[PDB]
RNA sequence: AACAUG
RNA sequence: CGCGGGGUGGAGCAGCCUGGUAGCUCGUCGGGCUCAUAACCCGAAGGUCGUCGGUUCAAAUCCGGCCCCCGCAACCA
RNA sequence: CGCGGGGUGGAGCAGCCUGGUAGCUCGUCGGGCUCAUAACCCGAAGGUCGUCGGUUCAAAUCCGGCCCCCGCAACCA
RNA sequence: ACUGCAGGGGAGACUGGAAUUCCUGGUGUAGCGGUGGAAUGCGCAGAUAUCAGGAGGAACACCGGUGGCGAAGGCGGGUCUCUGGGCAGUAACUGACGCUGAGGAGCGAAAGCGUGGGGAGCGAACAGGAUUAGAUACCCUGGUAGUCCACGCCGUAAACGGUGGGUACUAGGUGUGGGUUUCCUUCCUUGGGAUCCGUGCCGUAGCUAACGCAUUAAGUACCCCGCCUGGGGAGUACGGCCGCAAGGCUAAAACUCAAAGGAAUUGACGGGGGCCCGCACAAGCGGCGGAGCAUGUGGAUUAAUUCGAUGCAACGCGAAGAA
RNA sequence: UCGGUACGGUUUGUGUAGGAUAGGUGGGAGACUGUGAAACCUCGACGCCAGUUGGGGCGGAGUCGUUGUUGAAAUACCAC
């Protein structure tokens, strides 16, 4: 029940999940759906198969809102990162710029210890 | 092997119905080397086959191994502490040998009396897409569609 | 994951 | 001595006011696995339900008697 | 006594207002993979939808009578 | 002394942007988080995500290196203020004013202690979850002291180059940091040469038990200081000194052992690495383990059940014939 | 700005069978075109197969159930 033309697609994507959010260039969520949200549920969610599911259930759920275009806004030491970006092309989107926003602290806070796995 | 693949043996055309399929058949009947035993099994089905179609059998027979063969099965791997399942691709001529071990491994636990009305109503309920044979058809395809997440590791 | 001992 | 809990397989616990089946865990026995032993795995066996004597067609279960165990009481001059 | 809901697969709960399918979850069985059905995966068993009647072509749904629980507000001499 | 030169050397004050977390508001819906795999946990009372605003703390991406500076510990966001050392050239001045230094004194990572602040993130202790025979651990979720600051105490580190300081000499090759000076000086090329002070790699003579060191010596020499005298007991006791404490410093003996060590060598081994094979696995086909019998064996029994074999590599084996 | 209530207009309704006539009841073949018919356009409304469509924009006189279902049967059309 709105109508947005362009907007812009937020990819965060980790070791252990990734999470499509569809907003309007101001930053409001149009759609969310998630990898997690799609049926699965421990490690199997980090794999880029289930990114690529989780970004068709947002893609063709932000076209019931009319979007036709997107930016693409990935950050995060994923693997499902780039097979995300081309299930939005193949899914009636239109991708645009792809641009990476993955934070970089210049020596700010301090990490946690090393895993002696 | 450790040095590499072996050569694989050619079967000859069968003499009473002019087809390799036919006389690959005979040999998963085959137990106990009675191969004069197990061809009177295949022809006495066959005939069977067109006493309650009246179609041609080897017709019949390639329409009941298209219902069977398998194009994904589920290879095992263990990674780390954990194991799981790989979808690979069946080649085809494993889908040959897969789907002829159904039909016969599937009608030798079937219920009728000889083996020549079992064999024959198992190759006429999948030539149908109704056997026993066809559902693991679909139990290797649905347990393979079940774990694509799992594809991207095959070797 | 995993696994001590002589 | 009063009061109120308890006794069930080798050990530790269920089951009892809800009379008609006795259960879990470890252990013991037989077979695996290992060069061998632990851990692990499969398969079994084992109980007068403290004693006796009533009630009932029938009692671990209900009610008395004892013999043990435990807890709380035993105060006022 | 009034009111105010509820009974549905071994357990849990939708569907009920508004009439045409009985489903989902867990448990179980079987199979798969596996150190471990821990998990994950597939198939199936398990139902007069509390019982009687009633209304409609047809009722889990709607009416009434019955058993059966849960609340509340009284009544409680 | 003069003239230049390079520098995260130090102390004080002010100050910058990124990110983490929290707070407030918007958008938004059901998950997020985490692992080998999960669970605890967070969330559905509106989390995670996302955009804007705000508060606060700590550390300073790139530059950044094998590089620089400092006696050592140490030292890198910016600017300003105060301040210490070094190098080169000139040879102006003083005229052996040097070196070392028992005791002593001062400085001295981190942890810790006292008082007072501050506390984002991290994180001993602690708590839950998992794993396991157990798991007072490793892994996960939280989390106090502490990590920060001001002022004092502590005085220890594998505080290491496991190499005390000063000085003189003894082939070169080759990077790099700071100067000075020479021929075509612009042959633009900021190139080669000479020389002074660093910091690396290789390498000769020589040294070394060997590994190795080798103009930055572990070489050849002289001056002074600290230290060693088999391994344990033990850097412990007792005494003293210092300390708020934790503890630091100085430091024995009885007793016990015949070794404890250092380098290299050949092998074996590794839940090290590379490569390679085998019915080793995979992919298949038929079995054994359950039944009945045959045969050998263990144990038991018996007057005797003759003796031998006992993981693979003993057990239808010696036995190719026990009335 | 979000409702509650009294009342009007508008609109809604899709097992299978099958008019696509798709809520109950009533009877209903004439209500049906200057109140300007049908075609044709598409500002839209919704969603379960064909929109049943409150689009009001285009027209120049039917936007008939007896056949052939929803108990089945109309549901064009009118009261409720
Ligand atoms: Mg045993
Ligand atoms: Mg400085
Ligand atoms: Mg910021
Ligand atoms: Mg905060
Ligand atoms: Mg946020
Ligand atoms: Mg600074
Ligand atoms: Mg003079
Ligand atoms: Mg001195
Ligand atoms: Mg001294
Ligand atoms: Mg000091
Ligand atoms: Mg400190
Ligand atoms: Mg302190
Ligand atoms: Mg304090
Ligand atoms: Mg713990
Ligand atoms: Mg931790
Ligand atoms: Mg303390
Ligand atoms: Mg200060
Ligand atoms: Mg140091
Ligand atoms: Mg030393
Ligand atoms: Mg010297
Ligand atoms: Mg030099
Ligand atoms: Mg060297
Ligand atoms: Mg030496
Ligand atoms: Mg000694
Ligand atoms: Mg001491
Ligand atoms: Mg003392
Ligand atoms: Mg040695
Ligand atoms: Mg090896
Ligand atoms: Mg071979
Ligand atoms: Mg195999
Ligand atoms: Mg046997
Ligand atoms: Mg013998
Ligand atoms: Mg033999």
């Amino acid at each position: 029940k709105k109508n947005v033309p362009h907007g812009a697609a937020h990819i965060k994507s980790t070791f252990n999940n990734t999470i499509v959010t569809i907003t309007d260039p101001q930053g409001n969520v149009i759609a969310w759906a998630s990898s997690g949200h799609v049926g699965f549920k421990g490690s199997r969610k980090s794999t880029p198969f289930a990114a690529q599911l989780a970004a068709e259930n947002a893609a063709r759920k932000a076209q019931d809102h009319g979007v036709r275009k997107v930016d693409v806004f990935v950050k995060g030491p994923g693997s499902g990162r780039e097979t995300a970006i081309r299930s939005l092309q193949a899914a009636g989107l239109e991708v645009g710029a792809i641009s990476d926003v993955t934070p970089q602290p210049h020596n700010g806070v301090r990490p946690p210890k090393r895993r002696r796995v | 092997p450790r040095k590499g693949p072996a050569p694989k043996r050619p079967l000859v055309n069968d003499p009473v119905y002019g087809s390799q399929l036919v006389t690959q058949l005979v040999n998963k009947v085959l137990l106990k080397g009675k191969k004069s035993l197990a061809e009177r099994i295949v022809y006495g089905a066959l005939e069977q086959a067109r006493d309650k179609t009246g179609t041609d059998p080897v017709i019949t027979l390639k329409r009941a191994l298209d219902n069977v063969k398998p194009a994904l099965e589920v290879r095992s791997r263990r990674v780390g502490g954990a194991t799981y399942q790989v979808p690979v691709e069946v080649r085809p001529d494993r889908s040959t040998t897969l789907a002829l071990r159904w039909l016969v491994g599937y009608s030798r636990q079937r219920r009728e009396k000889t083996m020549i009305e079992r064999l024959a109503n198992e190759i006429l309920d999948a030539s149908n897409g109704l056997g026993a044979s066809v559902k693991r058809r679909e139990d290797t395809h649905k347990m393979a569609e079940a774990n694509r997440a799992f594809a991207h590791y095959r070797w």
